[PDB]
RNA sequence: CCCAUAGUAGGCCUAAAAGCAGCCACCAAUUAAGAAAGCGUUCAAGCUCAACACCCACUACCUAAAAAAUCCCAAACAUAUA
């Protein structure tokens, strides 16, 4: 396959976007599933 | 190409390497398998010491000549271009690739000695006092053995030395 | 200045320059090297 | 008179005994397969492993060695 | 700059061959020889080991220690107070491997090898070329070999010396 | 990385005894009573002996005929023994001791009065023989270098060879001779006598081929 | 290299190299760095100092130097050749 | 000219392309520097001050290295290779000491390397250098 | 064009002979350097070459010429078609 530019943070214009994906499930619901994210993350820990 | 200005301003010297215009080679050219430019243009013995049109291709901005590395000859043609060259210096030819100097043109040497196809460097050549008998005879060297397999028309070879 | 027929560097520091028409072996760090063709 | 002569008086146990050697079982097995007595030749070598490489640089330089005594 | 020697560890007299060098490198041998001595009177032996000296603009000097010979250590673990003459076809002595696992294991904390990322089988191989050099004969297990072979060869290489000796002997009469 | 190829080793190559080269008397042990002439055809042409290795791998090739004599023999002798190596090299003579008596006349003497009393002795040698043959656990280069030393100081042309330069020389002659390009030839016109020419020509050239003068070998005339 | 080992580096009082490694064209000054780091050029005087700025934005491989008269001499060297810009440095130098 | 006879692969470079795979399979991060034309006393000095703490040092063939750059998902390493180039191979990704016993000598430039195929410049080491504890940042969520 | 760290001042012999006064052996660490090929050293030391790393124009049609006596000795000329 292949990789990533890569570019500098020195002037940071972008940012990886498999976090926004991830963000934008998640981060826009209640305690309901919160609590789903608390209880369940520290199953491993 | 490229070259180097430096630019002396307030106790400061810039020095920059800028690129200029490059002249590229012609859209068709004759023979494209060949492996030099001269086999590429099919110009294998067909080039004298007066072709300064072909030579000044090949040759730096105050006279000198330039690698193979860079030109793309072969070892043969770098050495024919080479002589060519020389001759044509010698000859009075290519007037704008003078060696570069500051002031030492101004104290002219004798006059213009017209001459042409002249091998050796002039100022290196002995008289010939004695010129030997008629079976040995010293001759003298009119133009370059390496042109020696140029196309000829005269239906007789040329003469190198005379 | 010595005339040889076959001139050869007798050190690193030794080289060969054709000059007035002859061959020349120089050497700046020995002296005793200086050939010239005959 | 000066000459290096510390010669300790090795009898049949004396250096059995002298220095704390360990029991056998207690050093290492990869200890016990070294080439001794000759040196490995190439066609014993594999030509992937890198000693190979070596002795074959070791004998160019022999070479190179033996010609260069008449080459200035 | 730096000097590298080998000089005796109770035993460094102000002269040659360190006392020339120095004199030209220009510092004072005295001062040098007695701090090395005193530096290595904590050795009970008094062994011969190598010095890297480091000398600096302002005419004062830094001095490292060293691990011993590897020659020493070999020829003390073989019990022979010379090398061999003729090294391959004439054997030196017998020695165990694991006299030279000793000698690595005290060896490696030096400053050739303690320097690099070397493991001990490296530097024991390094110790069994040197023993291979220096003549002396390195085989796999000596616990009943070695008894035999000490008493046999003790006797012969005596016998061996003894007409080498007489060899120099007669040698040094046809003059 | 530059590739690394393995060097030629030697362990089928045996050094003999003695392996410096013999000393070569002046004159025979029984010294020639009856005075021969000058048959200088024994210089003429190729040479019918000595003309390939026996044991060794290197050697001086004669290209061109000529006569060795003490001096020579001493010189070559004494370089080759002192600029080779005992333990690794070994050089063996492939011409005889002088045993043709060369004779002179007294100085400051008149022509007739019979014949001169006999001088000295010589080797005679013709273009294609081996001279000195060298072998031994060492490649050509150093040899080459002091072998030419000593053939450039022989009466006749000589070079260092060894077997693979001379069957390469060999090979390369065959195919001059092949891929020759004009249709005359020394040996169809002399084997023809074309245009008479054997009234110039001798009965030797008809063997010669036109490769040799005297007691001089063309090696690039085909 | 011995060209700077011959000709006296001591004059200098600092030296610096600016470049980006993911640009294609700084190799010049890269090697450049390379033989001004070299142990005699480095060893002829020990009160002067080379710099290593590594930035990835810049975009431009440059170099400053400054020597005992405080002359302040920057060499761009993007589309200048290692060894011109060596014998720029060693007239300079040698010049002053 | 016909086309020229290809020679085949040795087994050096062959070695050397299977033990370059190796520790870039088996290492965490690598950091590639530049290779100062430095003694060899002062360079064994930094060799054994980077091995103290458990992190090793090679130096590779650049006509070797660039194939499997090129032929592989680190090709944007390759553009970084133009000169006199070495790589610190180090497990247990540590890079302040790193850093502080480089930033003794300023004209040793790392020029980059990767982060858990995170390839990041001499800055963004410097700066996920200084990031938080892995426990402070496992137990922030 | 670069580049020279090491067991190691390999042992024997030698007052000393450290790669290089003479012989036997010629292993061996690091990605790399020969128990040393030229010098060079009183012994050492300082120089190269052989060795990684660094790019890589060719890295080479082999060599193959000389001066006497009255005064050099045709004049000249490399390019319109056998
Ligand atoms: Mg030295
Ligand atoms: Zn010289």
């Amino acid at each position: 396959e292949a990789l990533a530019g890569a570019p500098l943070d020195n002037a940071p214009k972008e940012y990886p976007p498999k976090i926004q994906q991830l963000v934008q499930d998640i981060a826009s619901l209640t305690l309901l599933e919160i609590s789903d994210l608390n209880e369940l993350l520290k199953k491993t820990l | 190409f490229r070259e180097v200005v430096e630019t002396q301003e307030g106790k400061t010297t810039i020095i920059e390497g800028r690129i200029t215009a490059t002249p590229k080679e012609s859209p068709n050219p004759p023979n494209p398998s060949g492996q030099c430019p001269i086999c590429r243009w099919n110009l294998k013995h067909k080039y004298n010491y007066d072709d300064v049109l072909l030579l000044s291709q090949f040759i730096r901005p105050h006279g000198g000549m330039l690698p193979r590395k860079i030109t793309g000859l072969c070892q043969e043609e770098h050495r024919k271009i080479e002589e060519c060259v020389k001759m044509a210096h010698r000859a009075g030819l290519l007037p704008n690739h003078r060696p570069r100097l500051p002031e030492g043109v101004v104290p002219k040497s004798k006059p213009q000695l017209n001459r042409y196809l002249t091998r050796w460097a002039p100022g290196s050549v002995k008289p010939i006092y004695k010129k030997g008998p008629r079976w040995n005879r010293v001759r003298m060297p009119v133009g370059s053995p390496l042109l020696r397999d140029n196309v000829c028309y005269s239906r007789t070879p040329w003469k190198l030395y005379h | 200045f010595k005339n040889k027929t076959v001139l050869k560097k007798r050190c690193k520091d030794c080289y060969l320059v054709k000059r007035r028409g002859r061959w020349y072996v120089y050497c700046k760090t020995h002296p005793r090297h200086k050939q010239r063709q005959m | 008179v000066q000459l290096t002569t510390y010669a300790m008086g090795v009898n049949i146990y004396k250096e059995g005994q002298d220095v704390p050697l360990k029991p056998d079982a207690e050093y290492p097995e990869w200890l016990f397969e070294m080439n001794l007595g000759p040196p490995k030749t190439l066609e014993e070598l594999d030509p992937e492993s890198r000693e190979y490489w070596r002795r074959l640089r070791k004998q160019n330089i022999w070479r190179h060695n033996r010609l260069s005594k008449n080459k200035r | 700059g730096v000097i590298r020697a080998i000089v005796r560890a109770g035993l460094a007299m102000p002269g040659p061959p360190l006392g020339p060098v120095l004199g030209q490198r220009g510092v004072s041998i005295n001062q040098f020889c007695k701090e090395f001595n005193e530096r290595t009177k904590d050795i009970k032996e008094g062994i011969p080991l190598p010095t890297k000296i480091l000398v600096k603009p302002d005419r004062t000097f830094e001095i490292k220690i060293g691990q011993p010979t590897v020659s020493y250590f070999l020829k003390a673990a073989a019990g022979i107070e010379k090398g061999a003459r003729q090294t391959g076809k004439e054997v030196a002595g017998l020695v165990t491997l694991k006299h030279v696992y000793e000698i690595a294991r005290i060896k490696a904390q030096d400053e050739a090898f303690a320097l690099q990322d070397v493991p001990l089988s490296s530097v024991v191989r390094s110790i069994i070329g040197s023993a291979r050099s220096l003549g002396i004969r390195v085989v796999k297990d000596l616990s009943s070999e070695e008894l035999a072979a000490f008493q046999k060869e003790r006797a012969i290489f005596l016998a061996a010396q003894k007409e080498a000796d007489l060899a120099a002997q007669e040698e040094a009469a046809k003059k | 990385v530059k590739t690394l190829l393995p060097v030629p080793s030697f362990e089928d190559v045996s050094i003999p005894e003695k392996p410096k080269l013999r000393f070569i008397e002046r004159a025979p042990l029984v010294p020639k009573v009856r005075r021969e002439p000058k048959n200088l055809s024994d210089i003429r042409g190729p040479s019918t002996e000595a003309t390939e290795f026996t044991e060794g791998n290197f050697a001086i090739l004669a290209l061109g005929g000529g006569y060795l004599h003490w001096g020579h023999f001493e010189m070559m002798r004494l370089t080759i023994n002192r600029s080779m190596d005992p333990k690794n090299m070994f050089a063996i003579w492939r011409v005889p001791a002088p045993f043709k008596p060369i004779t002179r006349k007294s100085v400051g003497h008149r022509m007739g009065g019979g014949k001169g009393a006999i001088d000295h002795y010589v080797t005679p040698v013709k273009a294609g023989r081996l001279v000195v043959e060298m072998g031994g656990r060492c490649e050509f280069e150093e040899v080459q270098g002091f072998l030419d030393q000593v053939a450039h100081k022989l009466p006749f042309a000589a070079k260092a060879v060894s077997r693979g330069t001379l069957e390469k020389m060999r090979k390369d002659q065959e195919e001059r001779e092949r891929n020759n390009q004009n249709p005359w030839t020394f040996e169809r016109i002399a084997t023809a006598n074309m245009l008479g020419i054997r009234k110039v020509l001798s009965p030797y050239d008809l063997t010669h081929k036109g490769k040799y003068w005297g007691k001089f070998y063309m090696p690039k005339r085909v | 290299a011995a060209a700077l080992a011959r000709l006296g580096l001591r004059p200098v009082k600092q030296v610096r190299v600016q470049f980006c490694p993911f640009e294609k064209n700084v190799e010049s000054t890269r090697t450049f760095l390379q033989t001004v780091s070299s142990e005699k050029v480095r060893s002829t005087n020990l009160n002067c100092s080379v710099i290593a700025d590594v930035r990835h934005d810049g975009s431009e491989p440059c170099v400053d130097v400054l020597f005992g008269d405080g002359h302040r001499l920057i060499m761009r060297g993007a589309h200048l050749t290692a060894l011109e810009m060596l014998t720029a440095f060693a007239s300079h130098i040698r010049a002053r | 000219s016909p086309p020229s006879p290809p020679q085949e692969e040795i087994g050096l470079i062959r070695l050397l392309r299977r033990e370059i795979a190796a520790v870039f399979q088996d290492n965490r991060m690598i950091a590639v520097c530049q290779n100062v034309a430095l003694s060899a006393e002062d360079k064994l000095l930094m060799r054994h001050q980077l091995r103290k703490h458990k992190i090793l040092m090679k130096v590779f063939p650049n006509q070797v290295l660039k194939p499997f750059l090129e032929d592989s998902k680190y090709q944007n390493l390759l553009p970084l290779f133009v000169g006199h180039n070495m790589l610190l191979v180090s497990e247990e990704p540590k890079v302040k000491e790193m850093v502080r016993i480089l930033r003794t000598v300023p004209f040793l430039p790392l020029l980059g390397g990767c982060i858990d195929d995170t390839i990041l410049s001499r800055q963004g080491f410097i700066n996920y250098s200084k990031l938080p504890s892995l426990p402070l940042v496992q137990g922030e969520l």
